[PDB]
């Protein structure tokens, strides 16, 4: 339509995020809106390494915890109305959808 | 106002870990199994899974509204920006937290441990778990502590399928002689519909179609 | 004046100013990402917080 | 020894020991100034010490 | 402990208004996040109202959570001079 | 229906708060131009007490109700525990209960207000 819409999607899981992204790009391609995406940002790897022992005895053994944040960007050209009409389907838990209107 | 995507996912995790702790301490004797946070655009709907879903609701839903308002003020939500529901745990036998708490109250009362642990095992196996295991550690009868295992069925211990097939809980009983430990590990069966258990079959399981 | 000599030492910084958000102990505190949990408490709640061990 | 604690000095009926309504007639006759501070009312008597007018509710003081 | 009538009525009005109270274990907050009373007075007065069964108390993650009981809704409505 | 029966209005005043009991405070309750009634108890021994309080109340214009039995003055003013229904109260003796602000429940107040007028 007129404006430029960037939908940022973030999640801790790949399958939920990818199927939400597939729903968005499928809805965009049904309403004949041009869609640039999904564009996969580099995955963020939040890492915590701590001594497993609750005290200071034993072999100093380390567990490495990881949280992986996956970011997806979808770039449509349209009006806000169709954008909130598309991003109103059941977004699965953990997926953070974020809509921003550009020029 | 701008919060990083890292700080935000760590904050959601910490909020989940704190909510479940306060609900575990509050809705203890209501059969609280777990909480399912669901951040919808209008409000952050919060679903509570319990066994006594009339004890958590309260008289005309007084308790549930009290919890909803406590969560709103404590966690700093916008007013009417959080709504705590309370659903029914479908299969209590296949939940290790429900059975851990049931065995907790079955021992706080005074019932013999060897008779309540086998009762928990019985109920789990009639519920349908492929295998169940109960561990009771502490000053059971004498001053020296010992650990009594109660295993029945098939139970895997190693590999990735453990964190898909083993539903486990660890609960303390605060007794007169000290603290008693309860480890309940329930092994689930492969559910094609993914309701009673995992949807992915065990990796080593091979099925040959008959000619 | 007792109120100006009670908790009168500054708590702007130091280990005795930050506490575990789950227990209040000030030792082995993981300040990374804003977790504010102690090592032992994070190791216990890590699964709830969302940290998975793959390696 | 054990440092003893300050105990409230107890003067029997200090309000009676404040105004001088006597000589029949009708003269309240305050005998201690009422602290000027606005919040401090008119029944708020500024104690006088061997050389200072001290208000108890606040700290306004005057020496001589 | 010694809590002015202003502060006491202050914490007792909010409790009756909402039916719940919370605080962090912080005896020097100098101001409760909602009530204009420091956290110490709220915590101590809530402990009193609890040894009297006037509330239920649960402590979790360094935070207090108090819930007014049916006896509390009676004693507060008597104390606050109004329903 | 008047005088003695009007302890009820002061019951309501104590409920809604406003009883500035005791002389130390009575005075203050007067000069702060907030006194409205000033029940007294003639049982008090010290003459200077009654002289002084009457002097302050004459300085302003609020009212003076006399009542005997300062023990009962403590009873009416809440200077006691309700105890049981029989009220085995360890009563404290009062000798001035300035009704600053006054209970706003009205009722007998109007009737005592008449006695207040005269
Ligand atoms: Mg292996
Ligand atoms: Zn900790
Ligand atoms: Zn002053």
């Amino acid at each position: 339509v007129q404006h430029r819409i960037r939908i940022t999607l973030s999640s801790k899981s790949v399958k939920n995020l990818e199927k939400v992204c597939s729903d968005l790009v499928k809805g965009a391609k049904e309403k004949q809106l041009k869609v640039k995406g999904p564009v996969r940002m580099p995955t963020k790897v939040l890492n915590i390494t701590t001594r497993k022992s609750p005290c200071g005895e034993g072999t100093n053994t380390w567990d490495r915890f990881e949280m992986r944040v996956h970011k997806r960007v979808i770039d449509l050209v349209s009006s806000p109305d169709v954008v909130k009409q598309i991003t109103s389907i059941t977004i699965e838990p953990g997926v953070e959808v974020e809509v921003t209107i550009s020029d | 106002t701008q919060i990083s995507k890292k700080k935000k996912f760590v904050s959601d995790g910490v909020f989940y870990a704190e909510l479940n702790e306060m609900l575990t301490r509050e809705l203890a004797e209501d059969g609280y199994s777990g909480v399912e946070v669901r951040v919808t655009p209008m409000r952050t709907e919060i679903i509570i899974r319990a066994t006594r879903t009339q004890n958590v609701l309260g008289e005309k839903g007084r308790r549930i509204r009290e919890l909803t308002s406590v969560v709103q003020k404590r966690f700093n939500f916008p007013e009417n920006g959080v709504e705590l529901y309370a659903e029914k745990v479908v299969n209590r036998g296949l939940c290790a937290i429900a059975q851990a708490e049931s065995l907790r109250y079955k021992l706080l009362g005074g019932l013999a441990v060897r008779r309540a642990c086998y009762g928990v095992l019985r109920f789990v196996m009639e519920s349908g778990a492929k295998g169940c295991e109960v561990i009771v550690s502490g000053k059971l009868r004498a001053q020296r502590a010992k650990s009594m295992k109660f295993k029945d069925g098939y139970m895997i211990s190693s590999g990735q399928p453990v964190n898909e097939y083993i539903d486990a809980a660890v609960r303390h009983v605060l007794l007169r002689q000290g603290v008693l430990g309860i480890k309940v590990k329930i092994m689930l069966d492969w559910d094609p519909k993914g309701k009673l258990g995992p949807t992915t079959p065990l990796p080593d399981l091979v099925t040959i179609h008959p000619p | 004046g007792h109120s100006n000599v009670w908790n009168s030492h500054p708590k702007n910084y130091g280990a005795g100013s930050r506490v575990c958000r789950v227990c209040g102990n000030s030792h082995g505190l993981i300040r990374k990402y804003g977790l504010m949990c102690c090592r032992q408490c994070f190791r216990s709640d890590a699964k709830d917080i969302g940290f998975i061990k793959y390696r | 020894p054990k440092k003893q604690k300050h105990k409230h000095k107890k003067v029997k009926l200090a309000v009676l020991q404040f105004y001088k309504v006597d000589d029949a007639t009708g003269k309240v006759t305050r005998l201690r100034k009422e602290c000027p501070n606005a919040d401090c009312g008119a029944g708020t008597f500024m104690a006088n010490h061997f050389d200072r007018h001290y208000c108890g509710k606040c700290g306004l003081t005057y020496v001589y | 402990m010694i809590i002015s009538k202003k502060n006491r009525n202050e914490i007792c009005k909010y409790l009756f208004q909402e039916g719940v109270l919370y605080a962090k274990k912080d005896y020097n907050l100098a101001k409760h996040p909602q009530i204009d009373v420091p956290n110490l007075q709220v915590i101590k007065l809530m402990q009193s109202f609890k040894s009297k069964e006037y509330v239920r108390e649960t402590f979790s993650w360094q935070h207090y959570y108090w819930y007014l009981t049916n006896d509390g809704i009676e004693f507060l409505r008597n104390f606050l001079n109004l329903p | 229906d008047l005088m003695t029966a009007l302890q009820l209005v002061m019951k309501k005043s104590s409920a809604h708060d406003g009883l500035v009991k005791g002389l130390r405070e009575a005075a203050k309750a007067i000069e702060k131009h907030a006194a409205q009634i000033c029940v007294l108890a003639e049982d008090c021994d010290q003459p200077d007490y009654v002289k002084l309080v009457k002097a302050l109340c004459a300085e302003h214009n609020v009212h003076l109700v006399t009542v005997p039995s300062a023990k009962t003055l403590g009873e009416w003013a809440g200077l006691c525990k309700i105890d049981s229904e029989g009220k085995a109260r360890k009563v404290v003796g009062c000798s001035c209960v300035v009704v600053k602000d006054y209970g706003e429940d009205s009722e007998g107040l109007h009737i005592v207000q008449e006695y207040v007028k005269s």
